[PDB]
């Protein structure tokens, strides 16, 4: 299972910090993301963190997010700041193999308002 | 080694060294084909394509 | 007296040379920002054959869709999508994208391994 939480209300400016706990699942081998999705909308990808805790990160996303991940607890997370009402949207962690994503959580709400 | 360039050679780039037809250098490393170079008039130091020089 | 001067001694890409090439483009902007076409990338890859003799077979990325990454370590520039995201990675629109981290992490490597064997 891929289980994340953090989510909540959000003015616009403002920050949230964001957490995965995973299970399953050899995780120390695995690259970990965070993706996203608003309602109507297609998934959007948004921060990776690889196997040897290298990271990226989609353009709307900037040196705003921050992907980190901690190896003791199966566990990854993701720092957000300065939210806009344009990031409102699901977050879900994942699993990403290849090209293609493996696992990934139902994910947490995060809705930005102004 | 000392040799001198049979043509122009122009790069835009800071490791090469650029000279003129007529410009003396002294090969400071045969590192394949190209190799580490110092200018004899500026010493200037940069890589030069082998085939632009002869030995003197 | 033939007036061509000859092309400069052929060899293949490394490293050190993808490095030091990738940060000649940065300092000088000449890639940030441009549409991805197979055209353009040919220019590119000839006018480094051209100047310096690397074989023009070193600039290839993964497969996507997203973000395409360098398969040659030391190469610091990956394809962005620019008008993401698309499900046939055929149809995204890319552009170049400098990235210092890329002289340190192969993320080629790490999210296709089997390229390396």
């Amino acid at each position: 299972q891929l289980v994340e939480s953090g989510g909540g209300l959000v003015q616009a400016g403002g920050s949230l910090r964001l957490f995965c706990a995973a299970s399953g699942f050899t995780f120390g081998t695995s690259n970990m993301a965070w993706l996203r999705q608003a309602p109507g909308k297609r998934r959007e990808w948004v921060a990776l963190i690889t196997i040897s805790g290298y990271t990226d990160y989609a353009d709307s996303v900037k040196d705003r997010f921050t992907i980190s991940r901690d190896n003791a607890k199966n566990t990854v997370s993701l720092q957000m700041n300065s939210l806009k009402p344009e990031d409102t949207a699901i977050y879900f962690c994942a699993r990403r193999v290849g090209s293609e994503y493996d696992l990934w959580g139902q994910g947490t709400q995060v809705t930005v308002s102004s | 080694i000392i040799v001198v360039a049979l043509y122009d050679y122009y790069s835009p780039f800071s490791w090469d060294l650029s000279f003129q037809k007529g410009d003396q250098m002294v090969v400071l490393e045969e590192s394949g084909e190209w190799w580490k170079a110092r200018s004899l008039a500026t010493r200037k130091e940069g890589y030069i394509p082998s085939n632009y020089v002869a030995r003197v | 007296g033939f007036p061509v001067r000859p092309q400069v001694p052929l060899r293949p890409m490394t490293y050190k040379a993808a490095l030091d090439i990738s940060h000649f483009l940065k300092e000088k902007g000449g890639l940030e920002g441009l549409i991805w076409s197979q055209r353009r990338q040919e220019i590119l890859d000839l006018w480094i054959y051209h100047t310096q003799g690397y074989f023009p077979d070193w600039q290839n990325y993964t497969p996507g869709p997203g973000i395409r990454y360098p398969l040659t370590f030391g190469w610091c520039f990956k394809l962005v999508p620019v008008e993401p995201e698309k499900v046939d990675a055929e149809k995204e629109v890319l552009v170049w994208r400098f990235d210092s981290k890329l002289a340190f992490h192969h993320m080629a490597r790490e999210l296709h391994p089997e390229y390396y064997k």
